[PDB]
This record gives structure tokens, sequence and C-alpha cells, in this order.
């Protein structure tokens, strides 16, 4: 996260951290969205122009976490996974489109002060606050620059940004299951994702019933907090039929 | 059901530092 | 650069 802050305790009690087992490794962001599954990017999985395709067993997730690299004794969860599902139309080979995959864990993980999930939006609250200028907040460990590492999980407040600028700032081909935040060069303030932060929430605060909504996963960008550049997030509720039946299913 | 709702926060009808900022952009 | 994790998770 570039141009946030510490995060309070207990702030983000649905962030997940993706973990890889040997080397012992941050892999990406993540959320907790019931007691056993976990949503994340499809990239953070599978990825094959970096020889990137994790199996369950590369891979735990720490849950309950603010510092980025101690390891949290009576405060973190650490748990095993026991299948991945990434979106069967997951587009690596061109724009990340559909960048969206679950976790199911091996046992469910006990709530606590520093573990609680997220919810995800409805068709309502998501036309309701999927707007230009409304902003949300993006958290994770991920780099504090694009050219080091935080010390503790990282926020940042942003701003939806019009569709037609998301598309004008960028050669890559944007997607419905795509939106854009960020401040735009006159705005004056700054900040953005940064590598790392891959697979993260974009949380909004509904003023309706005063709950925290997934509305994005950490997905894309250029750069990171470039001047005219924008960071791109998984569309959740436009993929939400997809979520639905792999839990009912599974 | 619970979801959204954070124990240390919203559970205990406190505010985080920056919360207030989303809502005022929520015009 | 990670704290070393308990091996029951490994
Ligand atoms: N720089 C590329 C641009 C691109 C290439 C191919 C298809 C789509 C987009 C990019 O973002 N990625 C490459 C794959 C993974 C992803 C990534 O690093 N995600 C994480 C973040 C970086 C900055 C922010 Br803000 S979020
Ligand atoms: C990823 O790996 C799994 C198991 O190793 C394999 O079945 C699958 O075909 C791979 N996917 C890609 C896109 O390479
Ligand atoms: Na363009
Ligand atoms: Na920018």
């Amino acid at each position: 996260i570039v141009e946030g802050s510490d995060a309070e305790i207990g702030m983000s009690p649905w962030q997940v951290m993706l973990f890889r087992k040997s080397p012992q490794e941050l892999l990406c962001g993540a959320s907790l969205i019931s007691d056993r599954w976990v949503l994340t990017a499809a990239h953070c999985l599978l990825y094959p122009p970096w020889d990137k395709n994790f199996t369950e067993n590369d891979l735990l997730v720490r849950i309950g976490k603010h510092s980025r690299t101690r390891y949290e004794r009576n405060i973190e969860k650490i748990s095993m996974l026991e299948k991945i599902y990434i979106h069967p139309r997951y587009n690596w080979r061109e724009n990340l489109d559909r960048d969206i995959a679950l976790m199911k864990l091996k046992k469910p993980v006990a709530f606590s002060d520093y573990i609680h999930p997220v919810c995800l939006p409805d068709r309502e609250t998501a036309a309701s606050l999927l707007q230009a200028g409304y902003k949300g907040r993006v958290t994770g460990w991920g780099n504090l620059k694009e050219t080091g590492q935080p010390s503790v999980l990282q926020v940042v407040n942003l701003p939806i940004v019009e569709r037609p600028v998301c598309k004008d700032s960028t050669r890559i081909r944007i997607t419905d299951n795509m939106f854009c935040a960020g401040y735009k060069p006159d705005e004056g303030k700054r900040g953005d994702a940064c590598e790392g932060d891959s697979g993260g929430p974009f949380v909004m605060k509904s003023p309706f019933n005063n709950r925290w909504y997934q509305m994005g996963i950490v997905s894309w960008g250029e750069g990171c907090d470039r001047d005219g550049k924008y960071g791109f997030y998984t569309h959740v509720f436009r993929l939400k039929k997809w979520i639905q039946k792999v839990i009912d299913q599974f | 059901a619970d979801c959204g709702l954070r124990p240390l926060f919203e559970k205990k009808s406190l505010e985080d530092k920056t919360e207030r900022e989303l809502l005022e952009s929520y015009i | 650069d990670f704290e070393e994790i308990p091996e029951e998770y490994l």
C-alpha cells in the first residue's frame, strides 16, 4: 500500500495473509467471508506467465494478523487449505478478467476480536455504493512504493473512478468485471495498492446498515501510485453467481 | 449474519479514525 | 525476513 497508514488493531478483521510454506514468504492478501471460506485474486494462485501455479498443499492462510513478519502468538490463526477454486473464465492470458478465486479451509476458524468475516454485497448495496467519487478502503502488507515493506498492515481510502477515466488511463482492455480507484493528478491526495497487496479487499461501509461490504479484490495496476494511473479491482458483485455456485456445491 | 460488524468497532459503537472519510463521500 | 511459524502448521 502506497501513501497509506498503519491499521488500527482490529480495523480489518477479515484480512487474510496468503503464506507460502517453503520458502516461508508472503504471497498475497485475501479476505475471510465465513468461518470456512477465503476470497482472493486468481492470479495469486495461477499466473502461467510467471510460472505460478500453486496447489493447496503449497499454501497456508494466516488470519487475525497485524504485524507483517511476526508470528502473533495467541492472536493469529493459521489454517490449511482443503481446496482451491479458480473462476473457469479467469483470463490470465490477456487482462486478468474475472480475477477471483475461493479457498476452502480444512477446518473452520474461530472468530475473535481480531478474526471476523466481511459481507459480500447484494445487488442493491452494489448499485448504491459503486459510484464514481464514493470511497472504499484497501488494506495489505504489500510494497510501500513501486521501486520497502511495512511493519504492520497498511490502510488507504480511495475514491472509485468514472469508467471512461479508467479506460482512458491504460491500453489494457477493461471489462465490466473490473472497476478502478484512486485520486486524479489534480486532486492532490495520493495512494494506491502495490505488489504484495494482490487479492486483498476493497471494502465500503454501508451507510444504510453500518456493515462493511467487500466490493473489490486487488487485481492489477501499471506501477504503483503513478499520476494518471489507477488501481484495478475485481468487481465482486458481478461474479457473485459464481461465488454462490461454488459455496453451495462445495 | 454477523458479517461486516467488527468486534472492536461496530460491536462496541466505536469508530475508527478514517471511516468518516468514507461516509462523507457517499453523497 | 519472517519469524518462523510453529512446525505444527508445516
Ligand atoms: N503490472 C501488471 C499489469 C497487467 C498485466 C497483465 C494483465 C493485466 C494487468 C499487473 O498488475 N499484474 C501482472 C499480473 C499480476 C498483476 C499484479 O501485479 N497485480 C498486483 C498489483 C500491482 C499494482 C497494483 Br495497484 S495491484
Ligand atoms: C495448474 O496445475 C494443475 C496441477 O499441477 C494442473 O492440473 C493445471 O493444468 C495447471 N494449470 C495451468 C493453466 O497450467
Ligand atoms: Na484506453
Ligand atoms: Na494514480
